[PDB]
């Protein structure tokens, strides 16, 4: 009787722990499903998903280093690749190809620096497109170097004419514009083919022939030989500007220092007037402003500021809080069941 | 020896003065410029970056090549 | 006898629940040790390419706003960077060099807006590199304003010549390319220095010099004064194309308008032929084909089109329908195990 | 009895199992958090991070488009924004303004191919920039297209003079830099506008004007109407170099031959003395050093290498081997509760 | 008929041979070069670098069209 | 002044009139362009990046520093 009722008490409770087994297992094979789930989405959606990012990357990193290599031939090579016929190679290229220095420049091309500086500003080294390579993607340039021969002694002079008074009437000076001198020597200058430069004028072709001997008398000394003209229905100039000097002729006219105020008063025995750009900057000459000094603008600066921001910072996923409960609760039971196994 | 002073009686002046040089036969030096760089990965992921690179080189190249066909 | 095999009947049954509840206990630590393998990959593959991702595209952004820089400045200063003896400035350098505006480069300069335009058309303002510093990577550079002075009254007159014919001889007068007048006065013009220009001419150095009296006759109307050529055994030019408007010499020759087939036949009265371009676009003149004409090409366009694709977007993981149920087959039976110590 | 502590024992038992149950439960409870703080950290903070990651990507290919597209312009309409008021077109932008080819240049213009290189060399094609919309970002170019006519029979002659001796006195002859004949016909030529090339001058100008019945017959053999130049108290040029040919007045002066080393000895017979660059490659004259040979350098090449790196590889999790461990052993668990309902 | 060997004998000679051509009334052509690009997608993902890219256009045009409005 | 009938009968056209304009003193300012921005993380992801641009300065800065230096 009272095992019976014992039994039954078994009967029931034992029911229904089966069915709690049943439960708790079936949700087991849920958490299977989720952590595949999320296996699934990793491998299938996150994996090609980085990889595509990652392949994408590495042609942009490329397409910039090609891109930079171009802009960097363009500053080198500019003016070739737009005009194939005759440009003016760069300073950059002609150190490239003259071994790596400006040094071997000269050495090789046997330029004394000065030499350089006059070829460099008259722009006689040109650089021609030969050969282009359209499969292969190169071009061929034909650089051509100037050679030059300095005949010594020869020194060439610029000759500048201003009109001048005597008495009432004004007469004017006719004279080439360049003479050449070596030593007690004089001829004239050809200056169609040359650049006149202050370290020397390099000619591309002949510039020297022989004067005549009336014109060497008038250089010479003998300025009753010269010829003058007489400015009567014409007109000339009255001023020279020549490195920040100025030669005038302030006779019969008015020439006033327009920055003091003051009037520039020729003395008659003196035939032309010079003025230097201290005394003053600027001057009025019949009429006419003419800025001496030269005038300084301040300084100026180009500049760039870039900004950016430092990559995310993803943290560790730190789950392991939970995962260590389910670990602790784990050995709880994987115990309790086994040491009340034993009773069994 | 030009007599500068008596000269600028008359108005005229000397503004310069300058060493004298004529050119002479030129030296000649051929230069290669290979616009397209060496690149030996070429893997799948640089294949379009490479082709837009060559396109920008023909825009360039090719007029150059067409010119230099007819004029010579 | 019955309760005997009752305690089997329950034993039996018992025993094999504690071996049922182990079997899902050490599946759970299978369940465990697949989440954290899970983590163990977030943690040390994906976070660390991420950053990898992130470090590398923040390098590229730098580079891309690094080398849009540089075009900049090659855009602005490209020939000065080629040559550092002497390179023309831009209109964008000048424009920051001088406060930020045209406007304040007029005013700056002291220029009329259409000396302005002189001067850029004949490349007046120079540029020098005077200091480049490689350790700072900053270059200095000394730019060169003109400064201009106008002599009021005198204009600048361009001469060009053609044989004109009287009876059967033909002749040719020889007049100086170049003359400048002031009010009634005549005085020579020196082109060496000089740039011929709609607006004005400017000239780097004097450019005025005075006329011999016989000379100022044959250009005030004393057309006898003037020195003729008789062009025989030699030949001049025939013809003179000036703005639209052809002038020749079309007397004992044979002049045809190309385009209406007409026969261009010259008064013995008058000298010269003058041919407008309207009535004449293509006329034919001793055998040569002059085009008076302008032609006009049809417009071109320059453009490129740029084609992108979305960025990826990828979506939720969405997971919760199993993790979801798993919730609520789990705690179910929460209740259903605890009702059976109830009973007991 | 007997059965009371069976019972009791097998009550002890079971109410044991229901405590381990439990703690199953709870470790199950910490799974599912533990996953879904997995799942919760991949939509928070990896998807997130990886569509800024693909969206930064996407902008940064646009701007390196954007990028290259302006170098394309720099490369060619360059010298055109820098100088908006006159500035040469590049080849790229006469072949794509008149078509797409050359060969539709030569034929839309009427050039002859000789025609273009006279053109190209000489600069004659200038583009203004007549219109910038700042709105809208673009500019209109205007291009200018210089026509030739060819004066069929004229042939331009360049004469280069040199001092030459008669006996002990040195003369030198003053005839024009240019000469032009029409078959038996001989006039002047004015350089002033004019560019000499190989294969004709192309002048913006007129440069034709009648040549005088004296230096006609100079010109025409009678040498005795030409205008000589004692040089005495002067000087001029001893030698000319003409494209590999020198030609040197050697007489009563030292001119030996820097690379044999022997002396050139000026024949009385003859006037000037010929040297060619293959018999002598530098030779002194007067002490005047001068390059007759054309010298070549070594060629120079100049090249980029680039080396990339693979792209990141992220293998499969492969975590499969736990989950299916759990898989098997719930499996077992499955069948093994139906095994203890049929003892029940 | 220049008699070149009677001529050389006084120094004379000559160094070059081209043919004359004089240039006539000059053609005209208008070329438009459009700046920027025509791009169709205009996301939130380009904004930024679309102005970074117009900000540069502004360096470049903005003098050009400031300079034709003064010098015009 | 010029009687431009008369000329015309002797074949002397005008074919042109400007003012004209003498250049004098040229003013004079310097200009220092900066080739490196000023850049303020310089972390460990922008090193070889800017190393690549100061070694794309170096090749177009150096040449001028050393030809400067050569010929001044
Ligand atoms: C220079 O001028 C002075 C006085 O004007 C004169 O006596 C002299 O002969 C001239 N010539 C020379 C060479 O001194
Ligand atoms: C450079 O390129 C050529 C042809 O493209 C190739 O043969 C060569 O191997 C490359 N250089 C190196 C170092 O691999
Ligand atoms: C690379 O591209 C080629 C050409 O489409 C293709 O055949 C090959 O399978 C690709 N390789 C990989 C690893 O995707
Ligand atoms: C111009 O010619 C006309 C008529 O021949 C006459 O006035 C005179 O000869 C000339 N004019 C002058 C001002 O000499
Ligand atoms: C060239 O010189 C020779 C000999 O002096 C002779 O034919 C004649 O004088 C000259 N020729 C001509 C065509 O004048
Ligand atoms: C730009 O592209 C769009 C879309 O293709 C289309 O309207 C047309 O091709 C262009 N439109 C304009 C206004 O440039
Ligand atoms: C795009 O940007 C605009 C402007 O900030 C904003 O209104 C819009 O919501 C954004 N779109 C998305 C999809 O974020
Ligand atoms: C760059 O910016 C920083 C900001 O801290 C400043 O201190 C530094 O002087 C700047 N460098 C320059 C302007 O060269
Ligand atoms: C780069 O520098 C950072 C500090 O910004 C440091 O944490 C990291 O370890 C460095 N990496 C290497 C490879 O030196």
């Amino acid at each position: 009787m009272l095992n019976s009722q014992a039994i039954d008490n078994l009967r029931a409770s034992l029911e229904t722990t089966n069915q709690a087994i049943e439960a708790i297992r079936q949700a087991g094979q849920g958490m299977i499903l989720a952590v595949q789930g999320v296996q699934d989405y990793i491998n299938n959606e996150l994996i090609p998903s980085m990889n595509q990012l990652s392949c994408d990357l590495i042609g942009q990193k490329l397409g910039l280093k090609l891109l930079r290599y171009y802009t960097e031939i363009l500053s080198l090579f500019g003016p070739s690749l737009r005009d194939p016929i005759s440009a003016e190679i760069s300073i950059q290229a002609l150190s490239y190809a003259l071994g790596g220095d400006i040094n071997k420049v000269l050495e090789k091309l046997g330029y004394s620096g000065g030499d350089l500086l006059g070829i460099l500003e008259s722009r006689g080294i040109k650089a021609r497109i030969t050969h282009v390579d359209t499969e292969s993607y190169f071009i061929v340039l034909s650089i051509a170097y100037p050679t030059l021969s300095e005949i010594k002694g020869v020194i060439v002079h610029r000759l500048e004419g201003v009109s001048y008074n005597i008495g009432s009437q004004e007469w004017y000076t006719t004279v080439p514009k360049y003479v050449a001198t070596q030593g007690y020597l004089i001829s004239n200058f050809d200056e169609s083919s040359c650049t006149f430069m202050p370290e020397g004028t390099v000619c591309s072709q002949n510039a020297l022939y022989p004067m005549s001997p009336l014109l060497q008398e008038c250089l010479r000394g003998s300025t009753k030989s010269c010829a003058r003209t007489l400015v009567s229905g014409s007109f000339g100039n009255r001023f020279i500007l020549s490195q920040g000097n100025l030669i005038a002729n302030c006779a019969s006219i008015l020439c006033k220092c327009y920055t003091t105020g003051t009037i520039i008063n020729q003395d008659p025995d003196k035939i032309l007037t010079y003025i230097a750009a201290d005394h003053c900057p600027v001057v009025e000459v019949n009429g006419v402003t003419i800025q001496v000094g030269s005038r300084r603008y301040p300084d100026a600066v180009y500049l760039h500021r870039i900004d950016l921001g430092p990559p995310i910072s993803l943290g560790r996923l730190d789950v392991g809080t939970n995962l260590g409960n389910a670990i602790a609760k784990l050995e709880d039971a994987k115990e309790l069941l086994e040491s009340s196994d034993q009773i069994l | 020896q030009i007599h500068w002073g008596n000269l600028s009686k008359i108005g005229v002046v000397g503004i310069g003065s300058a060493s004298y040089k004529v050119m002479t036969r030129s030296s000649h030096q051929s230069l290669v410029i290979k616009l397209m760089p060496n690149i030996t990965l070429l893997n799948n992921c640089t294949r379009v970056e490479i082709a837009e690179y060559r396109r920008l080189l023909r825009t360039v190249l090719e007029p150059i090549r067409d010119a230099l066909n007819a004029m010579t």
